[PDB]
């Protein structure tokens, strides 16, 4: 099962909105999990299942499937969201990631 | 949960590590049918990261009964177990190369239908650095 | 012109989940069948026609409740037995005579100082046990659950053997039985009957395989719960029984050990008769068949060219690991290495050596660790064998070699498939409908 | 033909073989067995009493089919009364009706105690 | 008189002291004792639901004596009408025809089925 | 409104609310929770039996309100009808005539009785 996730990196500046795409080459389902990893500190679920809010984690990420696409909406970003994002499927995980940074 | 984890390691190349991962309090379910404790079904998944590329995925160890299951290019090599008496889960990587050097996490997933893998709480993360 | 009307009696259901009773047809056994309500000899199933039903095997209720109700059997059946805290105590233990080159060490020799009858003075006592039961401190062991867990020792009266159990919904509910033989695990089911009690459901303990269980009615089925996940098993279900032995050669005589008033506890006393391992026997022209069948039946998962790979179980606790089961009133851990071993590709017996615990503690409880009674004579039992829960390890991508496993221990995935074609349904007999009447 | 026989079948089959499910809905120590057969003997009762009440409020207690005086509110299903008898089963009218039940329940009661009310009204003189 | 007062009696007396025998029908931790007076409380009642259940499904719920549109055939009893109301007891009579018990309460059910199918067409004009 | 609530209010006013009360007549292991709440059922779905027979003994069975055939006795209460229904509540009304409550029951057990029997004899015919 591979899962590739785009774009490599990005940045945006505070308060905008950003996405980002997960594409898994199968059809697993709702089954997606996204991690963030803020540096030089162990990663905290924030979105399991695609769709549903991790306990304690902001409104402000809402998740959306759109076929074997799947993306989460970042709305208001403030910089302590800067960080990795990983999209993580079943037993595989995304390859590199996506770093986000203010510009 | 708390998921207290060992303190960073360094080895040489082709000897062998250990890591341990302690989560309190956490291996025991209440079966209200019953009225007993039990020993609950959650997954203690491993996780790896070298510095600077993403995580990586070891292999997980239900607890229930020891249950374990290796990644494909990993085995032969990985050793997973758990202590339902202590409540930890230990990882003993073998034959480690210059490569195998990385952040190691252990992660608890409470093995729900719902939400398949599903990692809620990480350890602190330990450090292993391997050199001659 | 319409009105309303309602219609008593109408043939209308809707899922839900409510308690079922058991019902067995007729020794005490662990399992109270005496407190069963007897059935009827011919139960009155009725088939269906035009109707069709959406079955779901991995969030069906029934699994779960009568997992909880076999924890349930098991606690209160072992708790009006005899203790045995006593036997927490030094243990002096021995290598023990005409044994062969595979019980090197297995057996020990232990003797203690268990109380007589009266509290007051110590009489020195001894006993075997196996080693998988001992713990080192001739030199000095302890019983391995003198740490963790109390110890009570089964009655022996009672008898462990499996006995069918149907499963009866109350009054105003229906279970439905999918008799589609190709009905995979999770999807509608075009054929669909009622019934008022399940069939013969044998509550077996086991791991690896699904001894005594119900056969499929066509060829060999796999199914799965999104056979893409590597952690959800994989059942399986052959059509062909596939006969196994797993016989103990020993001859082990019980003994009675007064540890209190009027409180007994049994002992492994001497073996007559030479000592060798016990072991299963499964003929290996039947065992090789039915591989085959399943591999052709799994390569539609995973497509015509790929490559399947049986690998014995990953490793963890004994209870996983070997194939574990009750068999005769003793408990068995059998080595499953000698099947797993196939590398599939696009007379004789095997034999596979086993190990006897007598300390057991399945469906781990905090607490409570039951001491398996020893049982006197030569055992034998076979079984039947009717399917095994495999686990596909990952892979990655590059490869297409699938390696399977026989995983399993959690007992939910073991019911699973003596409940595959079951549901339960509430009946509502009210409707309304439009109809051209007007009452007075 | 036997209990819920003409469950597939359709509207005409069914309503006139009512009675075989009808007649079919009625059919020691505290141990494990004890206690989940009493509390289901017992639940048996209580939905079985439940349907009764419904039945009862309607006025038409014992009465396998009985006929109300309220209109039939399109908003409900406007659908052809042939097609209706003729096509759908009694589990996928219940699938198009579901969310409309209580309401109608509603009115029969309302109903049956004003009729009820009025012929005593009518009974008096 | 009493609670089966007339058991000895003939038709005449006891087909007219049936509310007197019917009246008496009906009339906490888990101790032997508490859980023995449960479940013969659970039992009297669904023994009482089952005969009204069975009162139901002929139409006659709420009658102590309802009449039926199914003859009699000769060949359960071929006793005539007046030695059997002057002349023997309820219970040689219940001996008497207990085997036929089954046969019968079928027919009941059908005959009663049928006639509201067949009011309720009639009804529909 | 809802249950019980025109209780205080008039005979008039809560003679026609008898529906929405009357419909709320009805609505684990072995621990002391689940063995209240198991008696506590049984109990209530008792209750309610003992009172729904009571009902059908006198021929009124599925009616909220039914006309009986016994006459009213003076000496009960000998107060004018507008005035206990204009002015009264339901509870001082029962107040009044706690103590006249098991005759006028089997004054109409006895005349139900007899006004079966005579509709049997007149169908008989
Ligand atoms: C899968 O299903 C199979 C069914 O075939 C099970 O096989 C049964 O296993 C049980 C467990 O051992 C067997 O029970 C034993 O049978 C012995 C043979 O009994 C026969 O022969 C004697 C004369 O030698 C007759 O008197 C008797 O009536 C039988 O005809 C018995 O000797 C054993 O006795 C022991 O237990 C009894 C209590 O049951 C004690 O009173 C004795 O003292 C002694 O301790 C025992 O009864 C059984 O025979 C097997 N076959 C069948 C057809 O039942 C598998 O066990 C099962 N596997 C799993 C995992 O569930
Ligand atoms: C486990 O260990 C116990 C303890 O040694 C064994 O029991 C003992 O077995 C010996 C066998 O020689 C008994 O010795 C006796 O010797 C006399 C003559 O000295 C002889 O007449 C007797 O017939 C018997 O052989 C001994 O009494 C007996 N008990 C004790 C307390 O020592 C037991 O056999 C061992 N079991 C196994 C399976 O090894
Ligand atoms: C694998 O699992 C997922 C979810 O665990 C299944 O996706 C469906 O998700 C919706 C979400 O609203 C549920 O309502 C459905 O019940 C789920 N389907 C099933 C069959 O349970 C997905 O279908 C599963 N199977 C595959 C092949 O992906
Ligand atoms: C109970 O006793 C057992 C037996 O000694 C303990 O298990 C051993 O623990 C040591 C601790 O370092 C390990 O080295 C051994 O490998 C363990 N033995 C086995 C067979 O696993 C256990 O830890 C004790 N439990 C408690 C709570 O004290
Ligand atoms: C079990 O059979 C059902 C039959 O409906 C399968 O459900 C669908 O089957 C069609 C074709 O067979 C597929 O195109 C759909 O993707 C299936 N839907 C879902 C939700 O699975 C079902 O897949 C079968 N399951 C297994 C494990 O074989
Ligand atoms: C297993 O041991 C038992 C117990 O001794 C044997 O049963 C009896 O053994 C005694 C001697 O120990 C003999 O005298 C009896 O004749 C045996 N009873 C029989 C044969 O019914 C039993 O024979 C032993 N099993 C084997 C295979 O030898
Ligand atoms: C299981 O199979 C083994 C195969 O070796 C059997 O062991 C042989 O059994 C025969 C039976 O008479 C003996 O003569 C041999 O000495 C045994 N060993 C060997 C190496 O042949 C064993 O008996 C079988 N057991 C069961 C229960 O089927
Ligand atoms: C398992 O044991 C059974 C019973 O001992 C074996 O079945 C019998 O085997 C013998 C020896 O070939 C035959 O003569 C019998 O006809 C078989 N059936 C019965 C009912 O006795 C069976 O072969 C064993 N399984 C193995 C060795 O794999
Ligand atoms: C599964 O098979 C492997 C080898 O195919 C077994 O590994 C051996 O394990 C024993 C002790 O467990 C060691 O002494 C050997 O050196 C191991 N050899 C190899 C090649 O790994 C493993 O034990 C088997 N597991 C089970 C549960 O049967
Ligand atoms: C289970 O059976 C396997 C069969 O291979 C055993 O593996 C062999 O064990 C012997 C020890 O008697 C070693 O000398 C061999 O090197 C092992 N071979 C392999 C391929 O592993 C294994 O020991 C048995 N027991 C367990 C627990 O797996
Ligand atoms: C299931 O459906 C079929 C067809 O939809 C039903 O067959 C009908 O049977 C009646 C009884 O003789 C005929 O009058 C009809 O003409 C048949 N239908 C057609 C289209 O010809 C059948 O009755 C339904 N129910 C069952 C239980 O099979
Ligand atoms: C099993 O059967 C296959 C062909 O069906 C054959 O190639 C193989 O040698 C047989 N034996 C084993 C142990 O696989
Ligand atoms: C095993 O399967 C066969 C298949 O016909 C069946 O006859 C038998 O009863 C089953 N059980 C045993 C113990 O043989
Ligand atoms: C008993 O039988 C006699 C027969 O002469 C009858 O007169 C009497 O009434 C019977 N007893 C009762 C209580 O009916
Ligand atoms: C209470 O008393 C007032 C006074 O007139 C009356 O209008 C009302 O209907 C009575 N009942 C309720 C429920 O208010």
């Amino acid at each position: 099962i591979q899962v590739t996730q785009s774009p490599s990196s990005l940045s945006a500046s505070i308060g905008d909105t950003i996405t980002v795409a997960c594409e898994v080459s199968q059809d697993v389902g709702w089954a997606v999990n996204w991690y963030h990893q803020r540096p030089g500190r162990p990663p905290y679920n924030l979105i399991y299942t695609a769709h549903n809010l991790a306990p304690g984690v902001a409104s402000r990420f809402r998740g959306s499937r759109v076929g074997t696409y799947f993306t989460l909406t970042i709305n208001n970003l403030l910089p302590e969201d800067v960080g990795t994002y990983y999209c993580q499927v079943f037993d595989s995980f995304a390859p590199g990631g996506t770093r986000v940074d203010l510009r | 949960v708390r998921l207290d984890q060992s303190g960073t390691a360094v080895k040489k190349p082709g000897a062998s590590v250990r890591v341990s991962c302690r989560a309190p309090d956490s291996f025991t379910v209440y079966r209200p049918r019953l009225s007993a404790y039990f020993i609950g079904e959650f997954n203690i998944h491993w996780l790896r990261q070298a510095p600077g590329q993403g995580l990586e995925w070891l292999g997980f160890v239900n607890i229930f009964r020891g249950a374990v299951k290796y990644s494909s290019r990993f085995q032969g090599r990985i050793t997973i177990t758990r202590d339902t008496s202590s409540e930890t889960s230990y990882l003993d990587l073998g034959a480690l190369k210059a490569d195998d050097t990385a952040t190691y996490y252990c992660a608890w997933d409470k093995n729900v239908d719902d939400n398949p893998w599903r990692l809620d709480s990480w350890g602190q993360g330990t450090l292993v650095i391997v050199s001659s | 012109n319409l009105w309303v009307t309602v219609y008593y009696g109408v043939p209308v259901w809707k899922d839900a989940e409510t308690t079922l009773f058991c019902a067995s047809d007729a020794k005490h056994n662990v399992w109270a069948t005496h407190a069963c309500v007897p059935t009827d000899p011919n139960p009155q199933e009725i088939h269906l026609e035009n109707v069709t039903e959406e079955f779901n095997m991995w969030k069906n209720n029934m699994v779960e409740q009568m997992h909880t109700d076999i924890i349930s059997l098991w606690d209160q059946s072992l708790k009006p037995c005899v203790k045995l805290t006593p036997l927490c105590v030094t243990l002096q233990c021995t290598n023990v005579n005409n044994i062969t080159d595979d019980m090197r060490g297995e057996l020990k020799n232990c003797s203690f100082n268990m109380t007589t009858e009266l509290r007051d003075k110590k009489q020195k006592v001894y006993s075997l046990f196996y080693r998988l039961d001992v713990v080192q401190i001739n030199k000095e062991y302890r019983l391995i659950n003198c740490n963790t867990s109390a110890i009570t020792q089964a009655c022996p009266k009672v008898s462990f053997e499996p006995i069918p159990i149907h499963y009866c919904a109350p009054a105003g509910f229906a279970i439905l039985k999918c008799k589609d033989k190709k009905f995979n695990g999770t999807g509608p089911c075009p054929s669909v009957s009622t019934v008022q009690c399940t069939h013969g459901i044998k509550p077996v303990v086991s791991t690896q395989l699904l001894l005594n269980g119900s056969l499929a009615e066509e060829e060999v089925m796999i199914r799965s719960e999104n056979i893409t996940n590597n952690a959800k098993n994989i059942l399986v279900q052959f059509n062909t029984p596939v006969q196994i032995n797993c016989t103990r050669p020993n001859n082990n005589t019980r003994k009675s050990i007064r540890i209190g008033p009027g409180q007994a506890f049994y002992a492994t006393g001497d073996i007559i008769g030479d000592i060798r391992q016990a072991h299963c026997n499964v003929s290996k022209a039947t065992w090789n068949e039915t591989l085959g069948k399943v591999v052709k039946q799994l390569r539609k998962h995973f497509g015509n060219n790929t490559i399947i790979r049986f690998a014995n179980s990953s490793g963890g606790d004994l209870e996983v690991t070997t194939h574990s089961f009750n068999c005769g009133g003793e408990f068995f851990y059998c080595n499953t290495s000698g099947l797993f071993n196939s590398t599939w590709i696009s007379n004789d017996s095997i034999t596979l050596p086993c190990r006897i615990k007598q300390i057991i503690n399945m469906w781990q409880r905090i607490g409570q660790a039951m001491y398996a009674p020893p049982i006197q004579g030569v055992i034998r039992c076979v079984s039947n064998i009717t399917g095994l829960i495999l686990t596909r390890d990952g892979g990655s991508t590059n490869s297409t070699t699938e390696t399977f496993r026989p995983g399993g221990g959690d007992m939910r995935d073991n019911w699973r498939s003596e409940l595959y074609k079951y549901k339960v349904v509430k009946i509502e007999p009210l409707g309304v409908a439009p109809t051209r009447c007007k009452r007075r | 033909l036997g209990f819920l026989g003409a469950a597939g079948s359709t509207m005409g089959a069914a309503s006139m073989t009512l009675t075989v499910q009808a007649r079919n809905l009625l059919s020691l120590k505290l141990t494990v067995w004890g206690i989940k057969q009493l509390q289901a003997r017992v639940l048996a009762v209580e939905r079985y009493l439940r349907d009764q009440q419904l039945l009862g409020i309607w006025g038409c207690s014992g009465k396998l089919i009985c006929c109300t005086n309220v209109p039939w509110n399109s908003s409900w299903s406007n659908r052809n009364l042939s097609e209706i008898w003729d096509n759908m089963t009694w589990l996928q009218w219940d699938k198009e009706i579901s969310n409309y039940t209580q309401i109608i329940y509603g009115l029969l009661e309302e109903s049956q105690n004003q009729q009820e009310k009025n012929e005593q009204d009518l009974l008096a003189l």
